[PDB]
């Protein structure tokens, strides 16, 4: 049978890729965790060695005919091995789009702008450009950084950009794909499994049904925001127009976290920043990430590997070693698992390792699962996975319980309202930016944007979709969305969307789980094995079953709802309901600062 | 591409080969 003929071929393949995928993961590893050019050629000949495997790979499982199988695990298996990639190019062109790839990934990271009108040391993104978008308060100046980034980085990104549209075309097309676009949306693809099937359009329908009855909640924000924007960006805010892009607290308005200090509802309450208690306390980023351990435990899960405390990097090495900082997790294989952290000792990077030690967990718990299932069950559920685990960690009776605030300062409605603002600032303010966001590439690989017209219909949506106005007029000789990471680094983007649904959608379960009493927003299960089993038995199966059927294994749905992130922050949405009473709910594009 | 994820984060390219 073919079949079993196949069933051989997957055995043979994941002995020699778990060893040559090791081998590559460890010299990334290396690598960011000592930058030499030693490092890199090493990471260099790792993945030339894991891609032609790859390759090959591919053909092979090419010759197993998918309609022979009935089993479904090694359909998955074979279908992964057969999609994804397949060098459809010419070697011409599957190096140029190499070469566009790393050369817009180059300019970004390699990115200076200096003064339009004082040049004398341009400033980079990070940490300059970043620090003015995160900090300052004169709109002359949020307003140089910004144009600046997108008057160079996104105008010599312009032209590569296109180039990259078409090439990433052509090998969707020659990989049965409608368009580059079609593919990144096969990730939700479900097929063969009944009552469970997925389509690669039912995504962008859902994705907009979700969407709106959201516009709600984000209505009212935007309202809220605008107002306390007018109160200090003075002279430049419409009462009923869009927010200028250059004054959302980063450098996109991605997030709106860094508006509190210009939006908190009551400045009297102390902020819940236990930074300082941390401090008093001194914890080290042992303890932070020990700490962290002694969370899963609780639900029922196992320690760390000790392995993963001789080899993980959860402090910054220092100025002997250059390491690129970006909290991170590993999965080698062979048992072998880090985090790669600079760790800062703060209430965020207290946050985040909750977050990074989520998803060695779900990497852990589908380690059971042959290679090619030992991944999260789509792009959205690794995610989701280390969220959930901040949303517990800030619960103050977390911070109580844990020690970092003291037993006294109750909550009252006005601290609750602090945060349910804290974070709508961040998980509701990016849903309507990376919808839009994504929306945009949906449409420009499916042709329908000409590039004649592509920065038009750009600001023509964020007005739209997001209420965000260019407080400068651009060209087409502008590439505003290549300004950001995720554009120019080759990445779907719409993760964050579905991520952001999934973990409210998985929260609310395992705190019904916790048998919690008050609301979604004070759930710790800190001390709950029963839902730590409920997640178990959805992280342990990796990408083994669909998505949808692993999203019902806990929820009960095949489908993100909103309807659970809509209870979530529901007693802000009436308060902000009453303050946006006699203030005006929603935008007009019309409006322009530059009018 | 990518069969299997080393990081959860995404990196730049030029972190990778
Ligand atoms: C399977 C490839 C992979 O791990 N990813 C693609 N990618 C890169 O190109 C890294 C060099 C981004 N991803 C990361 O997790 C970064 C380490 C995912
Ligand atoms: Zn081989
Ligand atoms: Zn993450």
């Amino acid at each position: 049978t073919i079949e079993e003929q196949a069933k051989t071929f997957l055995d043979k393949f994941n002995h020699e890729a778990e060893d040559l995928f090791y081998q590559s993961s460890l010299a990334s590893w290396n690598y960011n965790t000592n930058i030499t050019e030693e490092n890199v050629q090493n990471m260099n000949n790792a993945g030339d060695k894991w891609s032609a495997f790859l390759k090959e790979q591919s053909t092979l499982a090419q010759m197993y005919p998918l309609q022979e199988i009935q089993n479904l695990t090694v359909k998955l298996q074979l279908q992964a091995l057969q999609q994804n990639g397949s060098s459809v190019l010419s070697e011409d062109k599957s190096k140029r789009l190499n070469t566009i790839l790393n050369t817009m990934s180059t300019i970004y990271s390699t990115g200076k702008v200096c003064n339009p009108d004082n040049p004398q040391e341009c400033l980079l993104l990070e940490p300059g450009l970043n620090e003015i978008m995160a900090n300052s308060l004169d709109y002359n100046e949020r307003l140089w950084a910004w144009e600046s980034w997108r008057s160079e980085v996104g105008k010599q990104l312009r032209p590569l950009y296109e180039e990259y549209v078409v090439l990433k075309n052509e090998m969707a097309r020659a990989n049965h794909y409608e368009d580059y676009g079609d593919y990144w949306r096969g990730d939700y693809e479900v097929n063969g499994v009944d009552g469970y099937d997925y389509s690669r359009g039912q995504l962008i329908e859902d994705v907009e049904h979700t969407f709106e009855e959201i516009k709600p909640l984000y209505e009212h924000l935007h309202a809220y925001v605008r107002a306390k924007l007018m109160n200090a960006y003075p002279s430049y805010i419409s009462p009923i127009g869009c927010l200028p892009a250059h004054l959302l607290g980063d450098m996109w308005g991605r997030f709106w976290t860094n508006l509190y200090s210009l939006t908190v509802p009551f400045g009297q309450k102390p902020n819940i920043d236990v930074t300082d208690a941390m401090v008093d306390q001194a914890w080290d980023a042992q303890r932070i990430f020990k700490e962290a351990e002694k969370f899963f435990v609780s639900v029922g899960l196992p320690n760390m590997t000790q392995g993963f405390w001789e080899n993980s990097m959860l402090t910054d090495p220092g100025n002997v070693q250059k390491a690129v900082c970006h909290p991170t997790a590993w999965d080698l294989g062979k048992g072998d698992f880090r985090i790669l952290m600079c760790t800062k000792v703060t209430m965020d990077d207290f946050l985040t390792a909750h977050h990074e030690m989520g998803h060695i967990q779900y990497d852990m718990a589908y380690a059971a699962q042959p290679f090619l299932l030992r991944n999260g069950a789509n792009e959205g559920f690794h995610e989701a996975v280390g969220e959930i685990m901040s949303l517990s960690a800030a619960t103050p009776k977390h911070l109580k319980s844990i020690g970092l605030l003291s037993p006294d300062f109750q909550e009252d409605n006005e601290t609750e309202i602090n945060f349910l603002l804290k974070q709508a600032l961040t998980i509701v303010g990016t849903l309507p930016f990376t919808y839009m966001l994504e929306k945009w590439r949906w449409m420009v690989f499916k042709g329908e944007i000409p590039k004649d017209q592509w920065m038009k219909k750009w600001w023509e949506m964020k007005r739209e979709i997001v209420g965000v106005v260019e407080p400068v007029p651009h060209d087409e000789t502008y590439c505003d969305p290549a300004s950001l990471f995720h554009v120019s680094n080759d990445y779907s983007f719409i993760r964050y969307y579905t991520r952001t649904l999934y973990q409210f959608q998985f929260q609310e379960a395992l705190c019904q789980a916790a048998k919690h009493e008050g609301p979604l927003h004070k759930c710790d299960i800190s001390n709950s094995t029963e839902a730590g089993q409920k997640l178990f038995n959805m992280l342990r199966l990796g990408k083994s079953e669909p998505w949808t059927l692993a999203l019902e294994n806990v929820v009960g749905a095949k489908n993100m709802n909103v309807r659970p992130l809509l209870n979530y922050f529901e007693p802000l949405f009436t308060w902000l309901k009453d303050q946006n009473k006699n203030s005006f709910v929603g935008w007009s594009t019309d409006w322009s600062p530059y009018a | 591409a990518c069969v299997r994820s080393f990081c959860s984060s995404l990196l730049p390219r030029i972190h990778c080969a």
